[PDB]
């Protein structure tokens, strides 16, 4: 199987701050991970496919990296608009497209 | 938007990718001219015959 | 820009058996594959169950093996979910989203989702 | 988290003998475990530093090998002034330099 | 053959606050990582703290966060750390050891170590 943490559950900073977000997975899935973001009054979109490829259409600010058992998201600018739950999802182990816990953002 | 800063900052961590780990390179440039050459290599000298 | 709007949502008993379909617009639907997903009121999402571009590749939940089933109709771009035998822990948001790619147990991901519609399975 | 144990804790020899020390961690640290030898009467030393890299400067006696998940120091001479308590630390995990329990090593 | 001088031990009450002092001359010190850490009278080594060459990156052991402090002064060559709030537990010995890098949480171990210094939390 495999276990997926999130070793930060919410976070407070400010609109001129830069934010990062780990998940951890419990063995190596050789950078098969995504991250999701879900507003709560909104369908849930996708911000990153692949370990460090952005997907087209959204803004440059966020930024995925890291490989093997660990991976990271940052955003350096926070927009006002970034407020939404994110999520870490592996699809690599025999356990079909796992997800992990939220990881809830908050501007303060 | 329109304006990006071209200055990023890498995020290296012990347990990144191996691809993704941090190298340190050196380049070395030799040029050779008639100039007397001042870096030479660890040959010794004899007498001239 | 693509759409993805469900329905068949609503409040059932505990053991009954309701319907839900999801119709797309905004891409070609013969070659991409499908899957849907559930939130829990207070939890994380959850992936539930999918289906390839043809009816060939299928996949379930492991807690919902044997229960629930997934169709898919080319011809009017749509997909649907028979949820049968429900219990009290079926109350969740359930989302239909679609694959990047064709094949169903694969690397790439959900690329674009839709609004979640509702259920409750009460009295 | 980490948790790592030394399976040997007192160990008997003589002058002309062999000896290993091994150094078990629940999870795997990219085999980034340090050696430490600590004497009784002055500051603890480091020895191996990575996985099999040698410090410069202490004999070529002591060998470290393995890598992953189970590390392994081995001492081949065991001259008369090897009195001293033998460390594995790891430099790897969210636990910012765990140091791990004594090992005892004496001659009889 | 770096020199690694410490001072500031002693016995003092449970409650109250002392230094200690690290002088380091056998070695350029602007541009390397120096770390505190303890040896329990009977048992095992466990870490304290440590700071970078530069006073930007700093951090603390759990069990003492929030009460100790470190200092590092460049134009002497030395580091000092401060013990605040002590109780029964820390009469262990202290080292002050050298990184082998420069920052503080990287793979590199310490390379040079120094006497450690006995302090005393009793009445």
């Amino acid at each position: 199987d495999i276990q997926m943490t999130q070793s930060p559950s919410s976070l407070s900073a400010s609109v001129g701050d830069r934010v990062t977000i780990t998940c951890r997975a419990s063995q190596s899935i050789s950078s098969y991970l995504n991250w999701f973001q879900h507003k709560p009054g909104k369908a849930p979109k996708l911000l990153i496919y692949g370990a460090s490829s952005l997907q087209s259409g959204v803004p440059s600010r966020f930024s995925g990296s890291g490989s093997g058992t660990d991976f990271t998201l940052t955003i350096s600018s926070l927009q006002p608009e970034d407020f939404a739950t994110y999520y870490c999802q592996q699809s690599y182990s025999t356990p079909p497209y796992t997800f992990g816990q939220g990881t809830k953002l908050e501007i303060k | 938007f329109n304006c990006y800063f071209p200055l990023r900052s890498y995020s290296f961590r012990p347990t990144y990718g191996v691809g993704h780990q941090p190298y340190r390179v050196v380049v070395l440039s030799f040029e050779l001219l008639h100039a007397p050459a001042t870096v030479c290599g660890p040959k010794k000298s004899t007498n001239l015959v | 820009e693509v759409q993805l709007v469900e329905s068949g949502g609503g409040l059932v008993q505990p053991g009954r058996s309701l319907r839900l379909s999801c119709a797309a617009s905004g891409f070609t639907f013969d070659d991409y594959a499908m899957h849907w997903v559930r939130q829990a009121p207070g939890k994380g999402l959850e992936w539930v169950s999918g289906i390839s571009w043809n009816s060939d590749s299928i996949d379930y939940a492991d807690s919902v093996k044997g229960r629930f089933t997934i169709s898919r109709d080319n011809a009017k771009n749509s997909l649907y979910l028979q949820m049968n035998s429900l219990r009290a822990e079926d109350t969740a948001l359930y989302y239909c989203a679609k694959d990047r790619g064709y094949e169903i147990l694969t690397p790439a991901s959900f690329d674009y989702w839709g609004q979640g519609t509702l259920v409750t399975v009460s009295s």
